[PDB]
């Protein structure tokens, strides 16, 4: 592990590029400069709570818009068919990367904020919710399933490893 | 219950004798938060939360700058705390903006051709007597 | 003419031209700041907004499909501010 | 943590009035770690204070010796014992990119 | 194609009695009512009690009849599209049914951006020869009741919680019993069966 | 006709209320609503290359003085700001009215003397040496345009009583009043000579009215027509040809009138100009013509 | 007399003889109204403005509020000036605008105030209604049955 | 080259629709003639 994390320091080092000085963007200056776009402050678990219902809330306006009536995505963000699909059926409820990469992305980001809410409900532990977080991150690759929809992700997860074994 | 605070130390000395009206406010507020939408229009269901948030604000506005009765640490803490607006009291203490509602009906981002809203003109420069309800905040004539 | 249709005059030129030449009119006038919201606006939108199947809100379901394309943005951000073990 | 048909508690009435819990932040020694145990466990802990940052932006700070030394043997766990970087004669950067540009690995290092 | 031009083709009573109009501009706001093409979507007030009107077909949907985008009204007699060609011969044959409606708008839009892009492309000979029996019962004076607040379909049911602050009408609907209340979009468009006219 | 057809100059991000020859002819500088005065070699290639900042108000009034070498002109603001042609530099600055400064004329010849004038209903006399005012001439509604005769004896301002006044120095008294306008005036010009003042107002006539020691007493020597002022009550102003012949006015129908100086006929009514006009110049040497407007852009007719 | 009558743009500085004179020769007779007159886009003519926004929305409220407002044109029938609108109370009440200090001041209507924030269900800082005028509008007592007849009859078609 | 630069700046937009999210305020007057003039049309102008 010491031996990759060492591997891993030095290509970045080494492809180090500098960086390249361009035009500065500004996304959230250009959101809040319009009409549609409000700003407030807001505590971070129900921020999180809110991003979680908004994805479900998109994946699922997604599903019903493509008249895929015989799917269900859970709360934990698992698809589902609701009954057995011909083959016709099949064949038209098929996504691609895109969607179950976002998914996923989604299924982790609700692991780490249900971690949150656990916490501030009072069930859990500060301490425990401090080992749960270092659960999440140093397996996603067994808590998710990101790796089938974009395989690039195993550097990601074997360098969790490495560090789980570094601490 | 109550509000959870989020400065752990105690509230400052004459915090007593304003709590039950700002616990009391603060219960109407969470009133509003439920109330279903059913006979109430898309915009017109978040009407009274900018009524409420007015009025809280207000009422720390009207013990500190009127009647006194609250000093600089008192206040500084329900501004941290979330009781009152600052921004909304610091057009309060602008010349001609002095019953404002709320910070969107002075926005000139948040309008068509980049202006107040109507809620903005004086009753007596629309000269006709129409009546006025902002689709912003529900008010009929601040200035 | 007359001393009061001259003093009418110079007042229908006064208040002219202190509303047309105000400081807030001038060139390079950037106009005020968007300020921060009540944090029971948003509460309320979500919550009126709940899984998209009201009627009320159909004309918002295209709009929601297109902040898909912005949802993993959404996520760094939130990710970015996780709170710090040591704070509640 | 929840399940898969739970439907997403809502923060208004399960999350919002609760009081969170105790968080984990040491018990720091009032006398030895005086210049420190006044703002150590806030979110941004001296951003109020223009004598040791400026502003609200939060970008540029400004400490004593004191607090350098109390900063420093709070974090001693966390830190090496290297004074110089002799240790790093072929096990640097610019040794492991000869290595690299090279078919050569290091008993230690990468290959 | 899409269509993307600037400030619309109105006549006077939609553009309103007030010299000082403020307008708004959506690029590809809407689709037409006729072509199923999207267009330059332009909207105003009319005046102080109106309605917000806007502008439904394209310039192109425009060009080709020489009508209001709003009213389709004559933009010269200001009468129904069926009076002014029954006064007039009916050689455009626009078609109705989709994939020739669609084909002969790309080529019609084509001779329109094959030309300067001023006249009725194929109104103009046959607008040289004008003032028939049209002229005689065109509108001298604005017709501004059409630009009015819908019927509130709340106090029609006794229930506009609103009251007073309602902006659609308090009155009466006109009575279904009635031949001049079916009136399709495209059949006041295409001059087929317009009770009006 | 000088290398000048017609080009173009722009650069302003409002409108252009005042632009000015050069003494020499050979440079420009002009400033308007923009807070900036521009400066563009009329010459060669037409580009500016000094541009004088420090100005919190409308570069209302613009002018140079016999030499031209130094500049000065008047802003929105109540203060105006001295800038010599040479290094471009705020070198004398005097504030002494309470609220803005509608004009200002510059003596030629004599002692350097400024005149001011603003919506104060005063008009101040100014020695660019003393840092503070000289004369004060409480008229009591606004004043709008003001200049001095080539004696440097006497002021002439115009104002929104429909009467142009001329003040004595030495006396510092009502001199002369004028009648002969229906509405506001807007803009005077000394003729080279001395001999003529050239006036806009809001009553639709460009009138010449001749001072001299000896007057006919009834001065409505001349009167043109064209000149529209509408709802937008711009300034207007006015400018004599360099040898006389020629009047050039603007308008906001956007139209360069000239008319002849003897025979009062349009010579020119040139176009070019979305904008209303605010003001038009003459080349001292060759038929050059700046037009200014509210269009941001400026042109340089030759004729 | 020396310059074509419209083609655009001219590259010399003209003069006023040069081209405004005006053309010669009768009118054909082979054009209508919206022909003969100079159009730009088959309604007429458009060309961009650059008036002053305040004096543009002055008027158009002035318009809005009362109904008369000064005339935007060029020329016009040639004149220094002239007002458009409801032209009887532009000099009834001298042409003000909006933005000044109004002749008029009687009639003001009344409604609640109780600007305090301390008691709660009874504050209405500027949500206050008016005494006079009211909320529901019930329509009337033969309105609701004609109503209830119209009703009927489109239950009659479907 | 003016002219096919600008062609190809309309196409190129399309490859990044949104980094640095678009800007409007040319808010603008057009100035316009009717030309179906009426006594009482317009409300009493040529123009509008
Ligand atoms: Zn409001
Ligand atoms: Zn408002
Ligand atoms: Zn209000
Ligand atoms: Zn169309
Ligand atoms: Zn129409
Ligand atoms: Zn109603």
């Amino acid at each position: 592990s010491y031996q990759k994390l060492l591997k891993y320091y030095v290509l970045n080092a080494l492809k180090h590029r500098p960086p390249k000085a361009q035009k500065k963007r500004y996304l959230f200056r250009s959101f809040k400069a319009t009409k549609f776009f409000q700003s407030t402050k807001l505590d971070w678990v129900e921020v999180g709570l809110q991003v979680c219902r908004q994805g479900y809330n998109m994946l699922n306006l997604l599903i019903h818009r493509k008249n895929l009536n015989y799917l269900h995505l859970d709360y934990n963000f698992n698809l589902k068919p609701v009954k057995t699909l011909t083959t016709k059926e099949r064949k038209k409820s098929r996504f691609g990367n895109a969607f179950h990469l976002c998914r996923e992305v989604l299924r982790l980001t609700k692991l780490v904020v249900d971690s949150h809410v656990q916490y501030r409900l009072g069930n859990v532990d500060a301490f425990q919710l401090a080992d749960g977080l270092q659960y999440i991150f140093a397996h996603v690759g067994q808590l998710t399933g990101m790796y089938r929809y974009k395989y690039k992700l195993m550097r990601q997860i074997r360098m969790c490893k490495d560090l789980k074994h570094l601490i | 219950m109550p509000k959870v605070k989020r400065s752990r130390k105690a509230p400052p000395d004459g915090w007593e004798l304003i709590e039950p009206t700002l616990d009391e406010l603060d219960q109407k507020m969470r009133e509003a938060e439920t109330e279903p939408h059913e006979g109430k229009r898309k915009v017109e269901s978040l009407w009274p939360i900018f009524r409420i948030h007015h009025q809280k604000t207000r009422y720390i506005f009207d013990l500190f700058y009127k009647r006194k009765a609250i000093s600089r640490e008192l206040y500084e803490y329900c501004i941290k705390e979330g009781y009152a607006d600052k921004n909304l009291i610091a057009k309060w203490k602008k010349q001609g903006y002095e019953n404002l509602c709320c910070l969107r009906c002075i926005q000139t981002r948040d309008t068509n051709f980049g202006t107040n809203c109507i809620c903005r003109v004086p009753k007596s420069k629309l000269e006709v007597g129409r009546i006025i309800e902002c689709t912003h905040c529900g008010c009929r004539g601040c200035s | 003419m007359s001393e009061e249709k001259l003093q009418e005059k110079a007042r229908k030129w006064q208040q002219l031209q202190a509303k047309r030449y105000a400081e807030k009119r001038k060139f390079g006038f950037v106009d005020a700041q968007k300020e921060d919201m009540p944090p029971e606006h948003v509460r309320k939108i979500i919550r009126d907004h709940g899984d998209m199947t009201n009627r009320k809100f159909r004309h918002d379901k295209r709009v929601y499909l297109g902040a898909l394309k912005y949802m993993p943005h959404a996520v760094l951000k939130l990710l970015e501010n996780m709170p710090m073990p040591w704070e509640q | 943590p929840f399940d898969d048909e739970e439907p997403p508690l809502d923060y208004a009435d399960n999350i919002l009035d609760v009081e969170p819990l105790e968080a984990i932040q040491l018990e720091l020694d009032p006398e030895e770690d005086a210049p420190v145990l006044d703002w150590f466990y806030d979110h941004q802990p001296l951003r109020d204070s223009r004598k040791y940052v400026n502003g609200s932006t939060y970008q540029r700070w400004q400490f004593t010796l004191p607090m350098m030394s109390t900063l420093y043997r709070l974090a001693n766990q966390l830190l090496t014992d290297l004074v110089d970087d002799n240790y790093f004669y072929l096990f640097d950067l610019k040794a492991f990119f000869t290595s690299k540009a090279l078919n050569m690995a290091i008993p230690g290092g990468p290959k | 194609n899409w269509e993307d031009a600037d400030f619309p083709i109105l006549c006077q009573t939609c553009l309103g009695e007030n010299p000082y109009i403020r307008m708004t501009k959506e690029k590809y706001g809407k689709e037409c009512k006729i072509c199923a093409r999207p267009f330059t979507v332009f909207r105003w007030c009319p005046g102080v009690r109106m309605r917000f009107k806007k502008t439904e077909v394209c310039q192109t949907c425009s060009k080709l009849k020489n009508v209001c985008q709003t009213c389709l009204l004559d933009l010269e007699y200001g009468l129904p599209i069926q009076v002014r060609d029954a006064g007039l011969s009916f050689k455009d044959d626009m078609p109705k049914s989709d994939v020739n409606k669609e084909y002969y708008t790309q080529n019609m839009e084509r001779e329109i951006s094959n030309s300067d892009g001023t006249r009725p492309v194929g109104m103009l000979g046959k607008a040289t020869s004008t003032s028939d029996m049209l002229l005689k019962l065109a509108r001298t004076t604005p017709y501004y009741k059409r630009n009015r607040p819908h019927i509130c379909s709340f106090w029609v049911k006794g229930e506009c919680k609103r009251g007073e602050e309602c902006p659609y009408r308090h009155e009466k609907p006109t009575d279904p019993d009635d031949p001049l209340a079916d009136q399709n979009i495209k059949d006041r468009y295409y001059g087929i069966n317009d009770p009006v006219a | 006709s000088l290398q000048a057809p017609i080009m173009l100059l722009s650069g302003h991000e409002g409108e252009v209320y005042c632009c000015k020859f050069h003494p020499n002819g050979s440079t420009l500088a002009s400033a308007g609503f923009d807070r900036l005065i521009l400066l563009w070699n009329v010459y060669g290639d037409c580009d500016n290359y000094a541009t004088l900042k420090g100005h919190s108000g409308a570069v209302m009034e613009l002018h140079y003085n016999t030499d031209g070498s130094m500049l000065f002109s008047a802003s929105t603001d109540k203060t105006v700001a001295v800038w010599d042609s040479e290094t471009g530099e705020r070198v004398k600055r005097l504030k002494g009215h309470t609220s803005f400064v509608n004009s200002c004329y510059p003596a030629r010849r004599g002692p350097q003397l400024v005149c001011t004038g603003s919506d104060d209903g005063t008009v101040k006399l100014w020695d660019i040496r003393k840092k503070a005012a000289i004369q004060t001439f409480q008229n009591t509604y606004q004043v709008l345009a003001v200049t001095f005769n080539d004696t440097s004896d006497q002021i002439i301002s115009g104002g929104i009583d429909n009467d142009i006044k001329v003040w004595d120095l030495r006396q510092n008294k009502l001199t002369y009043t004028m009648r002969g306008h229906a509405d506001s005036v807007t803009g005077l010009s000394l003729s080279s000579e001395g001999s003529y003042l050239l006036s806009n107002a809001m009553d639709n006539t460009v009138r010449v009215w001749d001072v001299r020691p000896f007057a006919p007493k009834e001065r409505c020597v001349k009167i043109f027509q064209g000149n529209v002022h509408n709802f937008e009550k711009n300034l207007l102003r006015c400018s004599w040809s360099p040898d006389g012949s020629k009047i050039a006015a603007g308008s906001a129908d956007r139209f360069v009138y000239v008319w002849d100086t003897t025979s009062r006929r349009i010579l020119y009514k040139l176009p070019g100009h979305a904008g209303s006009i605010n003001e038009v110049a003459f080349h001292p040497d060759e038929p050059i013509i700046i037009s200014a407007s509210s269009d941001k852009r400026l042109y340089m007719g030759e004729i | 007399v020396h310059l074509d009558p419209a083609v655009k743009e001219v590259q010399y500085n003209p003069t006023y003889e040069t081209m405004f004179a005006p053309e010669f020769g009768p009118e054909n007779p082979f054009r209508t109204q919206q022909m003969a007159a100079p159009r730009n886009m088959l309604s007429g003519y458009a060309e961009p403005a650059h008036i002053n926004d305040f004096m543009f929305e002055q008027q158009r409220r002035t318009f809005a509020t009362y109904g008369y407002a000064l005339d935007p044109s060029l020329d016009n029938h040639q004149v220094s000036a002239k007002y458009i609108g409801s032209v009887e109370e532009a000099e009834k009440n001298q042409g003000l605008t909006v933005f000044e200090t109004g002749q008029k001041k009687t009639e003001k209507r009344k409604k609640f105030k109780e600007n305090d924030a301390s008691n709660i269900d009874g504050f209405l800082g500027p949500w206050a209604k008016y005494v006079d005028e009211k909320d529901v509008a019930k329509p009337s007592e033969e309105e609701q049955k004609e109503l209830d007849e119209i009703t009927a009859k489109r239950q009659k078609k479907g | 080259r003016v002219a096919l630069e600008k062609s190809v700046s309309q196409k190129v937009a399309a490859a990044m629709p949104v980094r640095a999210a678009d800007k409007l305020a040319p808010a603008q007057y057009i100035r316009y003639t009717p030309s179906q003039q009426g006594v009482a049309f317009n409300s009493g102008a040529k123009q509008r």
